[PDB]
RNA sequence: CUCGA
């Protein structure tokens, strides 16, 4: 019902929810995770 | 015959409809729809018959 | 090339036209000003920057004539290639063009069958649309919600695939079928029987098979490439301080490849969806930004705080390219001055000034001194032009003579508004004009200004000396009036010189001819009025060719002898013998011009005006203050007045009149107390009482100042001479009310402070409506333009053996328009013959001119039937024998004149111009038509029907007076009496509507129940009363489908008859049916039961053919009228005919008036309700010769009732022009229900049902459209795209693949070429031809 | 925008 793209975006990116001290520290060790098993997955290849 | 046309109900349920009527396609919540009507009208620079 | 074609662009053809590709946002460089690799200006794609230079320089000097740099990709050619080298961007998503989105139709949901509001929430990143649903749970098209998709997807898993964006309706374009949904439609459309949806299913069957004939696809809607402008036609030019100064494209181009560019880097960057949703939707509004920027939401602004013209925005409106840069353009050779009166030229001659001369003619000034050896060069041959020696001055005397060059004042109204004259050279700074032809140019010298074009060629140069010389020019198109009457110093010297005084120094003596009274009046002997016997010899010509001299002695002035000497030899001296005022002029010429010919009627012309301006400055009119007279007997008028005024407010003051009595008694005892003073300045004016040759008082029409200066016709009316001497009459404030006092005061003797604050709502309010009349005037001028402008004469005759049937008016009155005057110039459709009916006068195809109109005139003839232009069978122009007379020249119009901007412009000229009983009134005989009629108690006659009019008949034939009556009229006399002037025919009441009883016989009240069906009112007076019935909503509801039916019958009770059928006669029972007479009463005929009681926008509403507000309804066929179903706000009515298809019905509204009853009979093509018919009604029900005589006469009676006479033919053109679409009803050739020419769905019967095949049919329907929607309907789509609504025109002939062909002449305007009529056309048929 | 026809 509105062609201001401004408020599309905000109402878009209104729905999620801010992260307290300790969300990003939990986020943060998610992608630690993430990239600590491509770490030791890649030590049995010869690359 | 104006109030049984009238949709809305209450105070909080009022504020809502000014609104959707004047910034619509956005979502409203209570503290910023009752800043929109008190800054629409009874505000010392927003309004001004001088 | 001889036809464009528009159509569907794809990516291969975008590819096609592209040079490279751009991909950097960089306009040029800072520090110099180069253009940079793979910019908006790049030197490789768009060719070199200065001629045959590359950009390092390696190249240049012509030799590499095609190369291409190995360093910076350069190719060497020209710089004139930057304007026509494009590029394109390749979008890294697809997106939706704008105009196949949201013009209105959407084009695009037309297609997919969906609406624009669903389209839209997918477009915009808000709602999943389902392309294809394997499990039918999910249908086509079906619109998921955000929410809703993530259900759908863990319950089917991969079986369905829904998208979003603008690949979803790409994918959807390219995923339908046409030819299943074709055959479809085509099966279902004659399978259901409705009207509301074959309107529509019609349209989408035929946008189907148009896709399909154009050969487009549907996916090049959404766009994949998009073209890059070139760029000389967006520059970026540096200015003289150093500033750039850039057009607006190289923003919006900007943001399109900077947003792209976004989009591929957010692309690889494996970005979150919040993300690369958004920039889609930047990319999607940058893309519609730039193709028309104010549709999709809030306008993009640049820095200065404006709207950004974008693409679309540079061809529509006042500043596009087609209104502005196509259609007129700014011509080289070219002046402009300021213009001044000078007597002492000829006709067609005109002034101009040296010094701009010598620089209009400056190379054909090159070309003389270059031929004569006087310069061995242009560059030695400028200094002697700009020295300004000797020799230059005698070869611009040679250069200019014979060389004839236009004369156009703006604003250019009509045909005369530009005109060519023969040069002369003055010295000064004024383009010396002759003082006739200001009536033509409407120039006033109070600073105008003029325009000086000249001709070039040699082929302009002979179209302006045949064809636009002023001398060609003495007949207006408009009426056969001429155009170069004389003007108001020439007029009052012709008034002054033929008059004749009483005593006058020497009258009652006998002259020898005219040239021994101007030497009596020279030296004085004998004045200018006097009444003298002089010796004339008149040539009359009638015999054939040859003039006879005849000599008599003739009792007149010595003015009118000494004017003789100017007129030519076929005339005779009834025209110079009278007091020769303004008209009269006018009717000389005019006599001069059919007489005699065009030769003598120019000379003529300028001797009178050289006469005219003579014998008025010997005179010396002037205006003094002992002029204006006022009338001795005008304080007496005003305080009469003054007593009679306070009679009715003392009336007032006490109880025993309103104030709405008063105020109306005010004002018709001052208008009369105007009208009292009014007669008497004019009586005193008038009269001057001078001695005889006696001692005598003979009194003659005077000598004032100011009264031959409103007698003469030369200025002024008698409407201004009672604001100088009688009483302002009154004003009117700006509410509409006018105000009680009056001015009493005029203008000699001085106004009041408070009667001249009063007389400025008059002025001001006349004075803004002309600011805002001229608008509407100017803009209906360029609508009528636009429609007719490519009607030409194309053949000499057709046999079409029709033609609409000409008739004086005769409303109300006397006749206003005569048939003399009417019929003329037009040829007999067929052979009319004499009151005695054989012994035929005029054959069936002659000219009606003059000696052969004044024979009609002499017998008693009426009605002579002519052929017409809305009746011509020609295609793609009409005969020169059924359009009529040129009004121009005088002769049969010739093969190749334009007539439809002859027409418009004749029309849309003047429009700044424009803003109970029945009396006989002289002795005649009666005839009447249509009537059914029975005689009544009394022993007069009555009317039972309603088409009845009473015309009079004179003793000879035509009818003089033609008078409406009414049904249920009791006239006094019978059908074919002798009457006497003023006597009363018929009495009737004018507020109610009697239903008066024609049986003669007892009535009796049946089948009426007081309470539940009908009501009772006793009138509470007198008692004789009867049963009443109530109104349709006062009264009860519970009874309104009992009819209550007044059957009348005997004292017995049996049926009567109605007179002359089987059939009983009832009377029914409308609202309102208050009946007198009591039961069981009886009566004969004529014998009551019942009396029920009750400028230029109308130009521009006619044109337009808008349907009115309350319109006056018709009925579609004959037969019996009764109300069917009951009243939900509007019950029906059905017309059932006695000999066809019952089950018609209708729908009314608004109970006020119904002409018909339940039981009463009527016609096609007749009145039910009364006011104002709409033109569509009249061309559905009556015929197409009931339209072009209906507006004929109706747009025929503003200009006549403002003074402005316009011949009839100018209108009938572009009734024409307005119902050329006809929609088809039944098929057998092309389709069922579209709407095609009427000139193809002819040529297909002139082709298809003659020996192809049988009567296969093609009958179809005319209808009439408004000139804003006939000129939006044609074939040629470049004269539709540059009148109105370029973006709709544009776009429904861009996705049906319509091919123009350069028919009419707007469009060989546009694109440069001869226009085919005139000069041109006789060229143009070799090229077609030859084709 | 102010002015002229
Ligand atoms: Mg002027
Ligand atoms: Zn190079
Ligand atoms: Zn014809």
């Amino acid at each position: 019902r509105t062609t201001d793209p401004v408020r599309m975006y905000m109402r878009e990116m209104g729905t999620v929810e801010l992260l307290t001290r300790e969300g990003e520290i939990d986020i943060a060790k998610r992608i630690e995770d993430g990239i600590n098993q491509v770490q030791c997955s890649v030590a049995e290849y010869p690359e | 015959e104006t109030l049984r046309v009238d949709p809305t109900n209450d105070r909080l349920s009022a504020l809502v409809e000014i609104y959707r009527m004047m910034r619509p396609g956005e979502p409203p919540t209570r503290e910023a729809a009752e800043s929109l009507f008190e800054n629409l009208f009874f505000s010392e620079d927003r309004y001004d018959l001088s | 090339f001889d036809a464009i074609k528009i159509a569907l662009a794809s990516p291969d053809m975008i590819r096609s036209w592209s040079f490279g590709e751009v991909k950097k946002p960089e306009t040029i460089n800072y520090r110099t000003f180069k253009p940079e690799r793979d910019g908006l200006f790049c030197a490789r794609i768009f060719g070199p920057v200065k001629d045959y230079e590359c950009l390092c320089g390696k190249y240049k000097r012509l030799k590499h004539r095609g190369v291409i740099c190995e360093k910076c990709g350069v190719e060497v050619t020209q710089t004139k290639v930057r304007r026509e080298r494009m590029g394109h961007i390749e979008l890294a998503s697809p997106t939706a063009h704008i105009w196949f989105l949201k013009s209105l139709p959407s084009r695009i949901g037309l297609l997919l069958d969906m609406p624009l509001r669903d389209i839209e929430r997918v477009l915009y990143f808000e709602s999943y649309v389902v392309i294809e649903g394997g499990m039918t749970n999910l249908e086509r098209q079906q619109i998921l919600t955000e929410e809703q998709y993530l259900d759908a997807l863990e319950e089917f898993g991969d079986e369905f695939d829904a998208k979003m964006g603008a690949e979803a309706i790409q994918a959807l374009l390219k995923s339908m079928d046409l030819e299943q949904e074709c055959e479809q439609l085509r099966e279902e459309l004659n399978e259901t029987n409705s009207e509301t949806k074959r309107k529509k299913l019609t349209k989408r069957i035929k946008l189907l098979e148009a896709f399909v004939q154009s050969g487009n696809k549907p996916e090049w809607m959404i766009l994949t490439v998009l073209p890059v402008l070139p760029p000389d036609l967006r520059p970026l030019v540096p200015l003289d301080g150093g500033r750039f100064a850039t057009s607006d494209l190289n923003d919006l181009y900007r943001r399109v490849i900077n947003r792209n560019n976004r989009l591929k880097r957010l692309l690889d960057l494996a970005a979150p969806d919040i993300i690369v949703r958004n920039e889609k939707r930047m990319l999607q509004e940058a893309v519609d930004a730039l193709l028309d920027n104010g549709r999709r939401g809030r306008a993009i602004t640049g820095s200065n705080k404006r709207p950004l013209k974008s693409l679309a925005d540079m061809i529509k409106g006042k500043q596009g390219r087609f209104r502005q840069n196509l259609l007129g353009k700014r011509v080289d050779y070219s002046g402009r001055s300021v213009i001044t009166v000078g007597p002492y030229l000829r006709l067609h001659q005109c002034g101009l000034p040296k010094k701009m001369a010598l620089e209009l003619f400056k190379p054909f000034i090159y070309g003389k001194l270059e031929l004569r050896g006087l310069a061995t060069t242009i560059k030695a041959a400028k200094k002697m032009v700009e020295r300004e020696e000797a020799v230059v001055w005698d070869i611009l005397d040679e250069v200019i003579r014979e060389h004839p060059v236009l004369l156009n004042r703006a604003p250019t109204l009509h045909r005369l508004g530009i005109q060519a004259f023969e040069p002369v050279l003055i010295e000064g700074k004024a383009i010396q004009l002759h003082p006739l032809v200001c009536a033509a140019y409407n120039a006033d010298f109070d600073g105008d200004q003029m325009a000086v074009h000249v001709p070039l060629t040699l082929e302009a140069q002979l179209e302006a000396r045949a064809l636009m010389m002023s001398t060609n020019n003495i007949l207006s198109p408009a009426n056969g009036e001429p155009i170069i009457v004389p003007s108001q110093d020439v007029v009052l010297g012709l008034y002054y010189m033929t008059r004749d005084c009483v005593n006058a120094k020497g009258e009652g003596m006998v002259l020898t001819g005219p040239k021994e009274a101007e030497r009596l009046y020279r030296s004085g002997l004998a004045s200018l009025h006097a009444r003298v016997k002089v010796r004339i010899t008149e040539y009359e010509k009638d015999a054939n060719g040859e003039l006879v001299a005849k000599t008599s002695l003739k009792d007149t002035t010595v003015g009118r002898a000494i004017l003789w000497m100017i007129v030519p030899k076929g005339l005779p001296y009834s025209i110079v013998n009278q007091a020769l005022g303004k008209k009269a002029i006018s009717k000389m010429l005019n006599t001069c011009y059919r007489i005699l010919g065009l030769k003598p009627t120019v000379i003529f012309a300028d001797q009178i005006m050289y006469t005219g301006f003579a014998y008025a400055a010997r005179s010396g009119a002037s205006v003094g203050i002992d002029d204006m007279v006022i009338p001795e007997k005008k304080h007496e008028i005003i305080s009469e007045a003054e007593a009679e005024v306070a009679e009715i407010q003392e009336q007032f003051q006490s109880g025993l009149v309103t104030a709405g009595e008063r105020y109306n008694k005010v004002i018709d005892i001052w208008a009369a107390a105007n009208d009292r003073v009014s007669k008497a300045m004019m009586d005193n004016l008038q009269t001057e009482t001078v001695i005889n040759r006696d001692g005598q008082e003979e009194k003659q029409v005077s000598f004032n100042s100011i009264y031959m200066m409103a007698d003469s016709g030369a200025r002024g009316s008698a409407a201004q001479i009672r604001q100088l001497a009688g009483m302002r009459g009154l004003m009117a404030k700006p509410d509409g009310s006018i105000i009680e006092t009056p001015i009493t005061a005029n203008f000699r003797e001085g106004l009041n402070v408070l009667q001249y604050f009063i007389s400025t709502h008059g002025a001001r309010k006349g004075l803004a409506d002309t600011a805002l009349k001229t608008a509407n005037s100017g803009y209906l001028t360029r609508r009528l333009v636009d429609v007719a402008q490519d009607l030409v004469v194309t053949e000499d005759d057709c046999g079409t053996h029709e033609g609409i049937m000409m008739t004086p008016v005769i409303e109300g009155g006397d006749v206003k328009e005569p048939l003399r005057d009417r019929v003329l110039g037009r040829v007999t459709a067929e052979d009319v013959l004499k009151p005695g009916t054989a012994d035929i006068l005029v054959p069936r195809n002659t000219l009606l001119h003059e000696q052969w109109c004044d024979l009609l005139e002499e017998n008693s003839v009426d009605a002579v039937k002519v052929r017409s232009v809305v009746s011509c069978d020609t295609d793609f122009g009409v005969c020169a024998h059924c359009y009529g007379r040129d009004l121009a020249r005088g002769h049969i119009i010739n093969k190749g004149e334009a007539i439809g901007v002859i027409a418009a412009q004749s029309i849309g000229e003047p429009g700044t111009q424009l803003t109970s009983s029945i009396q006989v009134k002289n002795k005649g005989s009666i005839k009447l038509s249509n009537v059914k009629s029975v005689v009544n108690s009394s022993g007069k006659l009555v009317i039972t029907s309603r088409n009845t009019e009473l015309k009079l008949i004179d003793e000879f034939g035509r009818t003089k007076e033609s008078y409406k009556v009414p049904y249920g009229a009791v006239l006094a006399k019978g059908d074919g009496e002798q009457v006497a002037g003023g006597e009363t025919v018929a009495n009737w009441d004018p507020h109610t509507m009697p239903v008066i009883t024609e049986v003669s016989g007892f009535v009796r009240f049946t089948d009426m129940i007081d309470g539940q069906t009908i009501t009772r009112q006793t009138d509470e007076l007198t008692g004789l009363s009867s049963l009443v019935v109530l109104d349709s909503a006062e009264r009860t509801a519970g009874g309104k489908d009992l009819r209550p039916a007044l059957k009348i019958v005997d004292a017995q009770g049996n049926d009567v008859l109605i007179p002359g059928t089987d059939m009983p006669a009832q009377y029914f029972l409308p609202g309102k049916a208050i009946v007198q007479l009591e039961d069981g009463v009886q009566i004969s005929s004529g014998d009551t039961l019942a009396r029920i009681p009750q400028g230029l926008p109308r130009v521009a509403d006619l044109f337009e053919a808008r349907r009115p507000k309350e319109p006056a309804i018709l009925a579609e066929i004959s037969g019996i009228v009764s109300f069917g179903k009951e009243t939900k706000g509007k019950r029906r009515l059905v017309i059932t005919p006695v000999d066809g298809s019952d089950p018609y019905e209708e729908m009314i509204p608004k109970w006020r008036q119904l002409n018909v009853f339940e039981g009463e009979r009527v016609e096609r093509g007749d009145v039910i309700s009364d006011g104002p018919e709409a033109p569509h009604d009249i061309l559905r029900l009556r015929g197409v010769h009931a339209v072009t005589r209906y507006i004929v006469n109706e747009v025929q009676d503003v200009y006549r009732l403002q003074g402005v006479k316009i011949n009839d033919k100018h209108i009938e053109v572009i009734v024409r022009q307005m119902l050329r679409k006809a929609t088809i009803v039944n098929a057998g050739s092309s389709d069922f229900l579209e709407g095609e020419q009427v000139e193809y769905s002819r040529v297909k019967i002139a082709n298809r049902e003659l020996e192809a095949n049988g009567k296969v049919g093609a009958t179809y329907s005319r209808d009439l459209l408004g000139i804003t929607k006939a000129s939006l309907a044609t074939e040629s789509f470049i004269s539709a795209a540059s009148f109105q609504e370029t973006t709709r025109v544009l776009t429904e002939a861009a996705v049906a693949g319509k091919r123009d062909e350069l028919r009419g002449l707007k469009e060989n305007v546009i694109v440069g070429r001869l226009i085919p009529a005139g000069t041109g056309y006789a060229y143009h048929q070799d090229r077609m031809r030859r084709r």
